[PDB]
Order: structure tokens, then sequence, then C-alpha cells
RNA sequence: AAACUCCAUAUAUAUAAUUUUAAUUAUAUAUAAUUUUAUAUUAUUUAUUAAUAUAAAGAAAGGAAUUAAGACAAAUCAUAAUGAUCCUUAUAAUAUGGGUAAUAGACGUGCUAUAAUAAAAUGAUAAUAAAAUUAUAUAAAAUAUAUUUAAUUAUAUUUAAUUAAUAAUAUAAAACAUUUUAAUUUUUAAUAUAUUUUUUUAUUAUAUAUUAAUAUGAAUUAUAAUCUGAAAUUCGAUUAUAUGAAA
């Protein structure tokens, strides 16, 4: 956990445009902190190879952005091995 | 302990002045740290030799 | 006329691959602005200042480019370009430590017995 | 056999320990302080309680998270994480480890206690 | 395989017995967003509830109203954490400090 | 010290039969004599698995129990140094002196 | 092969104004042993001798490096280098994210435990070491904090001295003494008791179970802080309050 002094997590992002206009935020910023303005807009998380939509909600915040954006699917196992 | 901090201040505070030297009674985060370290640029730069080298 | 990097850098006179190209430019442009990120730090991490100068100096500090953070420098074997057991005490990579240490080039460096 | 909130005390084991075993919630310096602040000399035994003192203690000890209650936010936590969708949720549904443990190897205390329903 | 629970014989209501269902209710007091209360028959028992959001508060129902407090669920979050723990770096003079990425 | 002495002596056995493979039909079990330190540890691991059967919590207080039951002719070791040396007897013959 | 070689050992000389101290040391040269001598009891090619012991003269007893020729078409084209072949708007070069950290099963190494010939607290004229590190630094003492008077533990505040036989990393830890320790009714406390007094004895209470997880064990997880970094979500390390699997 980042320590509380140094403040949270801020990255450029195109928040007016969005604010207004409702355009999407498509970002590589998963370490950025949602901060409380972000409530209510509509973002686009990389995860190595698409861009994840999720629209930030209140609880949410606080988190990082690339917590909603995962980058490896569930592993699956064939059973018929065979050989 | 006997002493009272108050005098131990006075002691603390003179010395800082005389010797140029920072004093934060309350342990706020000054950041000198940050200030004081030191620049490794030069020795970190000249890692792979002189570039001018004849050829 | 097409420089692989930003700003025109001199080339190490010794072995030369693209990795130590790399590393190298990096060390140069970190040397150069290294007071730039020492002073935005210091800001970014100061509460006793506007919190409108934290907020730009760690704006500015996120937008400096790759080529300027020290953490990015990884010392490299400076006569066979490897970034594995790279000794610091003589910039050689295993078993090119060893071999010139065989061949006696190290100043000092012995076959070690007790 | 002294009962305190319907949990069962062998009359042998010292106060702060028992406390802080059968109770959810309160550990070693939970119930120092409350041993101390209700007057009982550290090393007092469950023998030698008396019923006001008994019932005291079940009186100061309900004041404050019960085992319920505490299981209930650890709970509520981990519903928090799967509703918003997060990475950590996500390893609580499929009992996998959530602190970036390897899973290659090991992971079986996670796969058998890690859930939606955790304790 | 189904879970289904077995059925008793079911008693004989015979005509002229079939009394109706009067479910108990109680005069329960709704206090909207507002000052307004609204009295309701409702089944569980207590008489008086707040509602944190409801129709006062919801720009869908109120179109015309220029000044509208926003609020929402208190579990945790923004409102709960984000602001004690974040209590020093203030303002929206500092989104427009992150405004934009000026990127095509 | 000389009653753990003549407790050791007493207790301990003269000679065991170790097994060896020779002898194709059969391992030729022969008995075999045995220094002072190889008597003196096989009596010592009797006395301590016996004092090992005791309600202390001390191991200085159960050996000195054992040690104290021994001195008095009072434990079940014995017995085993009699097998033994009946064992011995019982492959009399097949000492050889090689 | 052995020997010369290096670490170590014993001794001699030399250096050090014994405030770089420790001289009980440091490192240069040299000597020493692959020990010698005597006696006897042995088997023998008959002391023109081997092992058995004794005796007496010795400080005298180890480790490291060096692993031949050939064989394994053993490993390496990912240390590096070249032959042949293949790509040249791409199989070469840069940046932002992700992966190398995925998990059914299996497997080789290790760490930590499953309690009383063993774990925990404490021990300030601070019991007792060696070898290493500190110009891309080491960082003492004092402070605020958690936290109570203090101590211990972890951060923050500030840099004392030292670029080193000088100061710091750094009061070594086990050892040893005292206290405690569930299973354990082998315990506690209420009275009396007394030439076991930190303790014994008599009566009452100290329940509910059984092959068992404790005041063993710290896995898994909730939350709040802290460190490094521009950045700790995938994916880092610590602290605290809870959690307390398996064994
Ligand atoms: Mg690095
Ligand atoms: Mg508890
Ligand atoms: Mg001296
Ligand atoms: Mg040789
Ligand atoms: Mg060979
Ligand atoms: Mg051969
Ligand atoms: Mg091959
Ligand atoms: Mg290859
Ligand atoms: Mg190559
Ligand atoms: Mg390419
Ligand atoms: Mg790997
Ligand atoms: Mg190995
Ligand atoms: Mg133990
Ligand atoms: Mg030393
Ligand atoms: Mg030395
Ligand atoms: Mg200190
Ligand atoms: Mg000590
Ligand atoms: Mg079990
Ligand atoms: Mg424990
Ligand atoms: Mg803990």
């Amino acid at each position: 956990s980042r320590s509380v002094w140094k403040g949270p997590n801020i990255v450029p992002l195109p928040i007016r445009e969005a604010m207004t206009k409702g355009t999407p935020i498509r970002t590589n910023a998963r370490a950025a902190t949602i901060l409380p303005q972000f409530v209510g807009l509509k973002f686009q998380i990389h995860n190595g190879k698409e861009y994840v939509p999720i629209e930030i909600s209140e609880d949410m915040v606080g988190h990082k952005l690339g917590e909603f954006a995962p980058t490896r699917k569930r592993f699956s196992y064939t059973q018929t091995k065979n050989k | 302990m006997n002493v009272p901090k108050a005098r131990l201040l006075k002691v603390a505070e003179l010395s800082a002045k005389i010797f140029d030297q920072n004093f934060n009674p309350s342990g706020i985060r000054t950041g000198s740290k940050i200030l004081n370290e030191r620049l490794k640029g030069p020795s970190v730069a000249s890692y792979y030799g002189n570039p001018d080298i004849l050829k | 006329g097409n420089f692989r990097f930003p700003i025109k850098t001199k080339l190490p006179p010794g072995f030369i691959n693209a990795r130590i190209l790399r590393d190298n430019f990096k060390r140069q442009q970190f040397k150069e602005n290294e007071i730039l990120v020492k002073s935005l730090k210091f800001i970014a991490r100061n509460m006793n200042l506007p919190t409108k100068l934290r907020l730009e100096a760690q704006l500015k500090l996120n937008a400096l480019p790759n080529y300027m953070r020290s953490t990015q420098i990884k010392n490299r074997c400076v006569d066979s370009g490897h970034a594995r057991f790279v000794l610091s005490d003589f910039r050689l990579c295993r078993y090119q430590f060893r071999e010139n240490a065989l061949k006696g080039n190290l100043p000092g460096v012995k076959k070690g017995i007790w | 056999v002294v009962h305190i909130l319907g949990k069962g005390f062998k009359g042998k084991e010292v106060i702060k320990i028992a406390l802080a075993s059968k109770f959810y919630g309160i550990g070693k310096t939970t119930a120092e302080k409350i041993c101390s602040k209700l007057g009982l000399y550290p090393w007092m035994r469950m023998h030698q309680l008396s019923e006001p003192q008994i019932m005291s203690i079940a009186s100061e000890l309900s004041t404050m998270t019960i085992e319920g209650d505490a299981r209930a936010i650890v709970k509520d936590n981990i519903a928090l994480k799967r509703k918003i969708g997060s990475y950590s949720g996500m390893r609580h549904t499929l009992h996998l480890p959530v602190r970036g443990q390897h899973t290659r190897n090991n992971a079986k205390t996670a796969r058998k206690l890690n859930k939606i329903d955790r304790r | 395989t189904r879970i289904t629970l077995p059925r008793r014989p079911a008693k004989k209501i015979q005509l002229g017995k079939s009394r109706p269902a009067i479910y108990h209710q109680f005069n329960v007091k709704m206090e909207l967003s507002d000052g307004s209360v609204v009295i309701r028959r409702s089944q569980y028992p207590k008489g008086e509830i707040r509602l944190i959001q409801d129709q006062r508060n919801n720009p869908l129902w109120n179109p015309s109203r220029d000044d509208l407090v926003v609020v929402d669920a208190n579990s945790g979050g923004s409102l709960d954490r984000f602001n004690k723990r974040y209590s020093s770096l203030f303002s929206t003079v500092e989104l427009s400090e992150e405004n934009k990425k000026k990127t095509q | 010290i000389q009653a753990l002495e003549k407790s050791l002596d007493e207790l301990a056995p003269l000679m065991m039969t170790k097994t060896f493979n020779t002898g194709v039909a059969k391992a030729s079990v022969i008995p075999v004599p045995l220094n002072k330190r190889q008597r003196n540890r096989i009596a010592w691991n009797w006395i301590v698995q016996s004092a090992n059967q005791r309600v202390s919590s001390d191991f200085a207080v159960r050996l000195g129990e054992e040690l104290t039951a021994i001195a008095k002719g009072t434990s079940s070791a014995f017995e085993k140094r009699d097998q033994i040396h009946k064992t011995a007897i019982a492959h009399r013959a097949y000492i050889q002196l090689k």
C-alpha cells in the first residue's frame, strides 16, 4: 500500500471531454487511483491485448484501474490428455 | 532524565545554529534527505569508458 | 539520419550491442537531468508547500520519459553485454571476470586458495 | 466450568488467555484490557470468578464487536470485493490465493479455505 | 431429485367459513428526503423510516431543480475512506490540472 | 559413580548374537563379544528407555529414579540381558576359531 | 603420481616512539617433519626387515588448489566469437501495457512445525568470536510515534565520526541463573495444619470427556499504517489489531 502522506497516484487523463461530451477514457494507466471525481465516467482499461470497458462506481473509488481489467483468463485443463 | 525538556531543546537548537544544522523539533517530514543525497550521475554515466578512444 | 534515440549520443569504445546502447543512453540522460528529478521529488513530497505545487510536481515527474529514471539503469558486462552476475568491482560478467582474471588482465585478482 | 456468553471454560485456565482464545475478535491485548478494567489480577483463574464478576465480564465484553459482528465485517468486506468486480474478489470466488502467491505449486489451504462465505 | 416439502391433509374450509385475509399492518410514517412525510400501511414493525435517496433527490424526477443534493449508499468507498485518509490534498480547480492528455 | 559402574557391568551383556549372511541355508547367527563401550551403550539404552516410563517432567529426576531402582536390582532391563545370553547359549556350537 | 605452491602451525630476526593498540597484534625473510631414536614380540629373503607394543626427543595434527590420454557426436551458437544456411519495410530498431508470477495432476530440492534430554520473558561496571563492508556510502547518539515510567520492536525526525589496524555496519547468539509452560486432578484457592515456609499435610470446590491441536504450531484472510521507487492491480518488503488450516 502506498504511503498516505505521498498523496494518491495521479495521471493525466482526458477527464474534461468525458465529463461534458461523455467520451469514454481509453488509458494504459492501470496504476492510476480512481479519484472520487471519476464516478459515473466510462473508462476503457488496457489488459495487454484489449481495452476492457467499465464505468466507475462509488465503491470502486480509491482502488486502481487495473484491478478490474484482468490480464490472463481462467486456467482450464483438457481432461482428455491422451498420448 | 531529570533535566526539563525545555533546557535540552534550548541546547539543541543553539547547537544547530552554531553548526549549520537543521532543527526540526516536531519531527515533521521536511524532505531534507531528498536534497542532501549525493549526485551519482557522473559515476553512472562513465560506466562504459571514454567514448573518445583512438580508433 | 534515423538515430534510434531522441538525443544523438556518442558510442561506447569497447563492445557494443543494441542493449548496451540503450543502457548507455539511459545513463547519460539520467545524469543530465537528475537535479531536475531531485528538485521535483522534493516539491511533490513537501507538505509545507501548497498542494497545487505538489500536484504539478507529481504530474511532471510522472511525465518524464523512461530514459531519465535511475531505476531503469541496469549494470551490464562491458566486454560481452550480458546482464547477469555482473560484478561491480570490475563491471565484468561471470565467466568474463574468470577468463580475464586467469589472463591476468585484472590488476590484482588471483586464483582463490585457502 | 464457567460459562460466559455461552462459551465453556475450564476452571484452571487464566482469564486473559481463555478470553482471548474462545471469543472471535478479542486477542491478547483486548483480553488484558478487559481484565484490568474490571480489576482481576493478571493471573486469576476461572474458578475464582464470582457471579457478579462473570456478569461484568459478559456485560463489558458485549459492548464491543462480538464474534458474529466481526465475522459479518469480514464477510461484508469479501462481498464488497466481489460485487465491485475486483481481481481480489475473483480469487475469493475461485478459491485461489489473494495476496499474490504462486499457484503453480502449493495453494492448497487457499482452495480449502478461501470462499465468498469465509468464516 | 426435486426439493419439495410433503403436503399435509388440507383442512376443509367448508362453504360459508371463508374468512378474508387481514394481515397485521402498522400505520408507518415514511420520511422522504425533504420534510415530506407519507403514511404507509406496512407489515414490518417500526413506525418511521428515512429515505436517504428518493424521488426528491433524483434528477430524472426533478428536471427543473437547479440545486439538487446527491447522496448514495454508505457502505465504503469515496465518502467513507478516500476523504478522511486524504484530507490534505484539496481542489474543481485541481481537476483542471489533469483535465486533458492533449493526445490525438 | 561406582553404583552406576556396577549397574552397567551387571546389566550389560557380555556377548550378543550378530546374524551374518554366511550360510546359504540360513544366516549364521554366531555370538560375538562386545568391548566395554559397546556394553555400556546397550545398558544405557535399556535404562534410558525404562526411565522414560515415569511421570515426572524432568528426565534428570526420572533417570535418577531408574538408576536408584537398578541399584537395588529392581527393573525389567535384566530380563533382556538374560534373553540375549540364553540366545547366545542357544547358539553354542556355531562359534569358530576362524 | 609424489614434491615444490597456498591457508593454518612452532620458533628466530626485523618494523611499530604500544594514542590507528592489540605487542595476547599485524606482515616481511628464514628454519622445521613426507618426524627421529631405542627396545621387545611377531612372520620373513634373518635384521644385509616388515607390523605390534613400549620408551623418549619433539609444538608437530590438518585443509585448499592441481582431476592426465581417451570416451560419452555428453552441455553450451542465450557469456563471447566464427563457418554454412536463412530475414533485409523485417526474423533488424523504439515506446506504452501485459507475460516470464497462469494451476487439474505429478516431480527434485529446501524452510517452518507437530512441547517438558524443550519452547517463551528477563539478565546495563552490558559473559565470550571470527571473517568481511563503508566516494554509485556506512550511517551512530539523541528525539516523536505506536506506548504505560522505562526498556525491547518497527518507522519518522538529524546526520556524529569514518572513505578506515582510527569511526559505523555491531553490546554476537546459543551457553548459563531466574520465572512460566496445556495435555496434567501432576493444577489452583477456602479454611486449618507446621521443624519442607518460594513449601508439606487433612476436608470441600476445582466436570463432561478421549485419541485427542495447546497458552504447540503460523498457513489462509479482513483492516490501518510504513519503506524503496516516477509507478507496489496483475506483482515487492515490513509493523499493528483480528484470523488461528494441516500437522
Ligand atoms: Mg535494477
Ligand atoms: Mg480470539
Ligand atoms: Mg597493547
Ligand atoms: Mg600433485
Ligand atoms: Mg582426462
Ligand atoms: Mg579406460
Ligand atoms: Mg547431442
Ligand atoms: Mg538457441
Ligand atoms: Mg552471439
Ligand atoms: Mg522486432
Ligand atoms: Mg521463472
Ligand atoms: Mg541444486
Ligand atoms: Mg516447544
Ligand atoms: Mg576482528
Ligand atoms: Mg583478520
Ligand atoms: Mg539509534
Ligand atoms: Mg550480552
Ligand atoms: Mg487434526
Ligand atoms: Mg502461539
Ligand atoms: Mg499477527
